[PDB]
């Protein structure tokens, strides 16, 4: 998957 | 509850992974009308990202199962109903966040770094709305997401160094918006790679924390570029 | 909603990791009053294990922080109150499960395998209550857990082969009860060790699927033995 | 912690 911020735990 | 207690409770809820409570706390902190600290903005963001994330992941799974369902299958409508229930929850979460942003956070922001943070957040939650919208609702949500991202992008280019983690995180999510929502992988790549390259220069000026954050973001930019270029 | 749709929705919820919904579905199935199949039993067990697990982990985190905090610290009351909220939610979940077990599942079970599965579950959820209980409440709650485990253990020894996964999982959880609740590591080790040894003695008579099932749990018994004998 | 069954996902 494409990375975004913030990240869920 | 007073601010200090709400923050203690929000951090406690975070450690326990009770993100609904954490979001309620930071929501209460915001609706008191005072500007948030960097710590407090981060607590708000982490809280609501975890609240919405479970709906987003569920929605992806359910929609995937719906696609593989035969159009004539008598079980199809149950899947659709469950998808719409998850969608309804996701909208409520996004509406809550967007209202917090337009009524308190964006309006009362004083420095450009904060205004970029909140405009980025607005782009993010309109982007989540756009992932599950169809037709005109999709067009409007894409439009509101892009407008928030673009303003944040312009401000960040004007006021902040390219190594700043908030400007870098904006570029990261904005590039994903181009890739996944506008379905333009070429512009998404250039947006990510431009932000990455321009950040390389100023790394010799960051302190410990900022260097760790910025480098973490830069690695995510490079990961997306690797994924999108293969 | 009718049983077939409830099961479909429960499996969809499981895939989406929406375990509250999954549990709600399987509670509705249980309350319909018909005996559960092994697949339906597993869905019920998986759903409520995930629902209760969230509160168990949160409680462990909060209580560890409570213990580390100075008793004169003004912050302590908030931590304690929050722990109590999580405790109330944990109790609600355990009580719902135990009500299902008493009113429907144990009451209607027509074979020893299901009765052992449900009495094990009764022991498990009384054990979760015991982990958070204090005082006299604790003594009775421990008694309730132990009595369920012991009855399940006796039935399983009489009615089931030592390699049966339900009998092995019962021995695993019962040995943890001895270790963690009764604070007797020696009896916990001997319980798990007996179950393991009596199983290896009969492994080679299973097909490879059953060999896989039993071996997995036996390794968990040995994992616990290794932890406890260090 | 000790291993018990079932497990959280
Ligand atoms: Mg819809
Ligand atoms: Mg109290
Ligand atoms: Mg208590």
């Amino acid at each position: 998957y494409s990375n975004t911020l913030p990240v869920r735990k | 509850m007073e601010k200090t207690e709400l923050i203690q409770k929000a951090k406690l809820a975070e450690q326990a992974e009770r993100y609904d409570d954490m979001a309620t706390c930071m929501k209460a902190v915001t609706e008191q009308g005072a500007e948030l600290s960097n710590e407090e903005r981060n607590l708000l963001s982490v809280a609501y990202k975890n609240v919405v994330g479970g709906r987003r992941s569920a929605w992806r799974v359910i929609s995937s199962i719906e696609q593989k369902t035969d159009t004539s299958d008598k079980k199809l409508q149950l899947i659709k109903d469950y998808r719409e229930k998850v969608e309804s929850e996701l909208r409520s979460i996004c509406t809550t966040v967007l209202e917090l942003l337009d009524k308190y956070l964006i309006a009362n922001a004083t420095n450009p770094e904060s205004k970029v943070f909140y405009l980025k957040m607005k782009g993010d939650y309109f982007r989540y709305l756009a992932e599950v919208a169809c037709g005109d609702d999709r067009k409007q949500t894409i439009d509101n997401s892009q407008g928030a991202y673009q303003e944040a992008f312009d401000i960040s280019k004007k006021e902040m160094q390219p190594t700043h983690p908030i400007r870098l995180g904006l570029a990261l999510n904005f590039s994903v918006f181009y890739y996944e929502i506008l379905n333009n992988p070429e512009l998404a790549c250039t947006l990510a790679k431009t932000a990455f390259d321009e950040a390389i220069a100023e790394l010799d000026t960051l302190n410990e924390d900022s260097y760790k954050d910025s480098t973490l973001i830069m690695q995510l930019l490079r990961d997306n570029l690797t994924l999108w270029t293969s």
